[PDB]
């Protein structure tokens, strides 16, 4: 649901498309060391 | 085989249960299920249905605040429809 | 009156966008029931177990028969008589001895 | 079998999308 | 911790703090005459609700309400900050 | 079908926002339906075009041969004109490219919300 | 929050008693609402196996109103199970024989076709008139607004309303 | 009655009732006033237990102190090592909550958890339907698993 | 308006109350047109209907009212529905000399297109593909404004 | 087929609505 509205705003209809939620890393080390890039 | 078949339908059944509980909770606050989801999407809120059920059960005060946000966006959405688009975007409708 | 939902039942809802606008903040202090809108404790000066025993009174033929006993039990709990009937040994043994309990 | 309202709208959308395909294939 | 007579203990703490003993009131009730009754009893101090507890009977509800106040008195609220095992010091 | 269908009108240009001059170069085509229960010629064209997977982005030229092939499979595809607001990507920025649903291929991804 | 486990479970799983007025109210709309309340669908945590149904009390069923000519056109069919045991009765005749029968039948049909329906019917209380036992009132927790807003009659209209209403034409 | 006057009636007006939103200028003042109080609340640390919603993998996990989360895949991280989750959309306090749009700023919220165990999934039975199924057409699924323990949730008054 | 007084009998024509001044839409041929009420009245609007109805519930002649035929049919249907719904207690039929009504319980009904007397029961309801439909409402009021997403279900 | 029936409905012409009916015309 909401795909039409997301397209109206210029966002991907499916939240799983191009977006910070999917593209950005999902975690990092507690020490602060950056996590390795996701294989996907 | 029955267990293997049950794997696919089990996930679908769980999603149906989550939606039903949300609808019951939303109607208690006077908000229909489609309106709540659409308003949350318009608010750039990406909570999943399972978590939505969880917040209502254990965070009723937060859920009421969430209901107000959906209701407030709905009020702005109604105003935008009545405005016909000439009016600027609402304070809570800014993206 | 900025809040779009009544604040009188559950808690006061204060909705406020952050100055940067990246966050939505909800303040939800709880609201207590007004004193004038509550009832006092019963002024007149009995345990529920006694009431339950009284409800299932033994009046006729000393202890009543199983059927009437089930009917009396069914009436109290607004259930059907079928629920109260026992079950055979086969299923009774099948019942799990140590069911898991979490929270 | 009377046609449901939903079905009619879906067919119209497909025709409209195909019309856009025609235009972008016209240049 | 085993706490008997919570109502008396709650009053004992309140008098130490120079606070009036709460006046019990029935905030909410459901199925009073049924075999499954629910009673909500709130302890009102100076006409102000301090703690409310649920119970099947008024005595149980009052006892439960007192238990809630004792936790609040000692700062043992369910939403209280969790203890810290993080500290390396 | 008469050729007039593929002859655009000034109103059509405004509706689709396509300039009759400087026509778009590249087509964006995605398969949205199944080829099952379809005649062999339709199946062959889809395989030749490479649209085996549904909702799969494909870059193709707006040339008569491609245009003729696309017309055969028109009903099973969605055609969008590619747009390059920032121009063609460079070799260094080839790893920073990103195609939006609007049809714009940005050559630099700054990980900042458009808002 | 901060409540003991067992009291919290008791309160959450407790059953509520509701009162409904059927005077000049369509049973079908009431039945839909009644099914929601009876089955326990009015709770946010409703579950199929939690037995969370609630008690529903309906009064003034004698004065229900049926839209259109459903009074004379709606026929209820039942079979005794013996040869020639087919019985067809109009809605008006059924109401005359029993005012509460129509409401019960509609609710029963609307309810799910499962074993739990019979238990739900036990929790349902239907009163032909306003009379209710006092203990039920004590059990009653809340009353529900009538589903249908009742139109006013000419006599019911206020004198001030008549003055406000203009005369469209002059006889 | 003036020209083109329609008195309100059942069909003259819609069932819904029009409303008027508050003026923005005063409403913006209300926004700041709430924020100022909230910033003091965060600064004063007037909160106890907190709950945070974190999106990991393809799932959203509501988190609280002492919570245990199982991830059905390997993570490549040694057990007993604390790790920070970077995607948090919501955090809750005793009387206030913060909602991301769709995510909060990294400065505001920092969440750390530790890996407890690396494990696999108990066997799962897969059997496709076919005529003459036979008993030997069986496959087992033992996909990997990992265990995480929530350690700390940190917030600051950085509004 | 002529009234007869009573052998010698004499009849006097009396002045009639006038419509409210300044109709919302002057130049309208019919009063409904004059008042912009074409698609905004229903049988529940007894106040408007009562103006065109005799004291005992009889329909007034169209010529006297002056409204167009389309509204006449709509108003007549609306009035009939109100009578069948018992919404006109002061316009009930006249008792000739001393007659009294059925003196039996009266069933509450509304939205009744036809008289309950002349509608026979539907014994065979029908299956999914043979289900019988029961008309609700009046076709004459199709043009009335609807505030629902889809047109109302005339046939139940 | 169901789809064929949809086409028949589409062929139905959409007429505009006149402002005022002839009887209620000025
Ligand atoms: S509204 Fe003008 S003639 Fe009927």
């Amino acid at each position: 649901a909401g795909g039409q509205w997301r397209l109206q705003q210029g966002l991907a209809a499916n939240p799983s498309g191009y977006g910070p939620l999917t593209e950005l890393p999902d975690w990092s080390f507690a020490d602060g060391r950056p996590a390795p890039p996701m294989k996907g | 085989v029955k267990c293997t078949k049950a794997r696919r339908l089990k996930k679908r059944n769980l999603r149906t249960l989550w939606i039903n509980r949300i609808t019951a909770a939303s109607q208690e606050h006077g908000l229909k299920y489609p309106a709540f989801i659409v308003n949350l999407i318009k608010c750039q809120v990406e909570l999943n249905r399972k978590v939505l059920v969880d917040l209502a059960i254990y965070e009723p005060k937060t859920f009421k605040s969430l209901a107000a946000l959906a209701k407030r966006r709905q009020q702005e959405g109604f105003a935008a429809a009545l405005g016909d688009g000439k009016e600027p975007e609402g304070i809570f409708s800014r993206v | 009156t900025y809040s779009s939902l009544p604040d009188d039942y559950n808690c006061q809802v204060d909705l406020a966008l952050t100055a940067d606008g990246r966050t939505i903040v909800c303040y939800h202090p709880s609201v207590d029931i007004p004193y004038e809108h509550t009832k006092p404790i019963p002024q007149p000066d009995e345990t529920h177990e006694q009431i339950l025993k009284a409800k299932l009174e033994v009046r006729k033929s000393k202890q009543l028969e199983q059927g009437p006993m089930i009917e009396q039990l069914s009436k109290v709990f607004y259930t059907t008589k079928h629920r109260w009937y026992p079950h055979g040994q086969y299923h009774n043994r099948r019942k799990k001895l140590n069911p898991p309990r979490d929270r | 079998r009377t046609v449901s309202f939903q079905a009619k709208e879906s067919m119209i959308r497909r025709l409209e999308v195909e019309a856009e395909n025609h235009y972008w294939l016209s240049m | 911790w085993t706490v008997v007579n919570p109502m008396g203990l709650l009053v004992e703490e309140l008098k130490k703090r120079n606070i009036s003993a709460p006046e019990s009131r029935l905030t909410r009730q459901s199925g009073s005459t049924t075999a499954l009754p629910l009673y909500f009893v709130g302890l009102y101090c100076d006409r102000k609700l301090i703690a409310e507890g649920p119970g099947e009977t008024v005595l149980v509800a009052e006892e439960e309400a007192a238990r809630v106040a004792l936790r609040k008195l000692y700062g043992f609220t369910e939403n209280r900050r969790p203890w810290d095992y993080s500290k390396p010091k | 079908i008469p050729d007039k269908v593929f002859q655009p009108k000034p109103e059509d240009h405004e509706k689709y926002g396509g300039d009759p001059q400087n026509p778009h170069k590249l087509h964006i085509v995605t398969r949205i339906r199944s080829t099952k229960r379809r005649p062999y010629w339709e199946k062959d064209t889809i395989k030749m075009l490479g649209l085996q997977k549904a909702h799969s982005p494909q870059i193709h030229k707006n040339i008569p041969s491609v245009n003729a092939k696309l017309k055969v499979v028109k009903h099973l595809i969605r055609i969008q004109p590619l747009k390059l607001p920032q121009g063609l990507p460079t070799e260094e920025t080839m790893s920073s490219t990103c195609l939006k649903s609007t049809g714009e291929l940005v050559v630099q991804w700054h990980l900042k919300p458009v808002e | 929050s901060s409540f003991s486990r067992a009291p919290q479970q008791w309160a959450t799983f407790a059953r509520m008693w509701y009162l409904l007025d059927g005077k000049m109210q369509p049973p079908g709309k009431l039945a839909v609402i009644a099914s929601n309340k009876l089955q326990g669908l009015n709770k946010p945590v409703y579950h199929q196996l939690s037995d969370c149904g609630d008690h529903v009390v309906i009064i003034n069923t004698r004065h229900i109103a049926f839209s259109g000519n459903k009074w004379e056109q709606k026929v209820y069919s039942s079979h005794t199970g013996y040869p020639g045991g087919f019985r067809q009765v109009t809605a008006a005749q059924l109401h005359r024989k029993d005012p509460v029968a129509i409401v019960k039948l509609a609710i029963y049909g609307m309810l799910p076709k499962n074993l739990h329906r019979r238990t739900m019917m036990q929790r349902l209380h239907l009163f032909p008139d306003e009379d209710i036992p006092e203990d039920i009132l004590k059990n009653l927790v809340e009353e529900l607004p009538q589903p249908r807003r009742v139109p006013k009659r000419l006599d019911e209209y206020t004198q001030e309303e008549i003055e406000a209403f203009p005369r469209v034409w002059t006889p | 009655y003036p020209q083109g006057y329609v008195p309100k009636t059942s069909l003259s007006s819609p069932p819904w009732q029009e409303v008027v939103l508050p003026d923005p200028v005063e409403e913006t003042r209300h926004h700041a006033e709430v924020v100022k109080r909230v910033n003091e609340l965060i600064a004063t640390g007037q909160y106890g237990r907190l709950f945070a919603v974190v999106h990991f993998a393809s799932h959203q996990w509501k988190v609280t102190a002492e919570d245990l989360i199982l991830i059905e895949n390997e993570l490549d991280i040694k057990c007993g090592e604390r790790i920070r989750l970077e995607k948090v959309l919501l955090v809750g306090a005793d009387n206030f909550t913060l909602l991301g749009k769709p995510l909060l700023r990294k400065e505001l919220v920092r969440v750390e958890a530790t890996v407890i165990e690396k494990t696999e999934s108990w066997p799962k039975i897969n059997m496709k339907f076919r005529k003459r199924k036979n008993f030997r057409k069986k496959k087992i699924i033992v996909n990997p698993q990992t265990i995480l323990r929530i350690n700390t949730i940190e917030i600051a008054p950085r509004l | 308006l002529r009234e007869v007084v009573k052998t010698v009998i004499e009849g006097r024509i009396t002045e009639t109350p006038k419509a409210t001044p300044d109709p919302p839409n002057p130049s309208g041929q019919c009063p409904i047109c004059r008042w912009n009420l074409k698609h905004k009245y229903t049988y529940e609007d007894v106040l408007l209907l009562s103006q065109f109805i005799r004291p005992y519930g009889g329909m007034l002649p169209r010529r006297v009212t002056g409204l167009c035929r389309e509204e006449h049919r709509k108003i007549e249907e609306c009035v009939k529905m109100a009578h069948r719904a018992g919404l006109l207690p002061n316009h009930r039929p006249q008792l000739p000399e001393g007659c009294l009504p059925k003196d039996k319980p009266k069933l509450n009904r509304y939205l009744t297109r036809w008289a309950p007397k002349s509608v026979k029961p539907i014994y065979k309801k029908g299956h999914r593909w043979n289900k019988v439909g029961m008309a609700v409402g009046s076709p004459l009021l199709k043009d009335n404004v609807c505030y629902s997403r889809r047109p109302l279900k005339m046939m139940h | 087929h169901f789809q064929r029936q949809k086409l028949m409905a589409i062929t139905e012409y959409i007429p505009p609505k006149p402002a005022i009916n002839p009887r209620c015309l000025p």
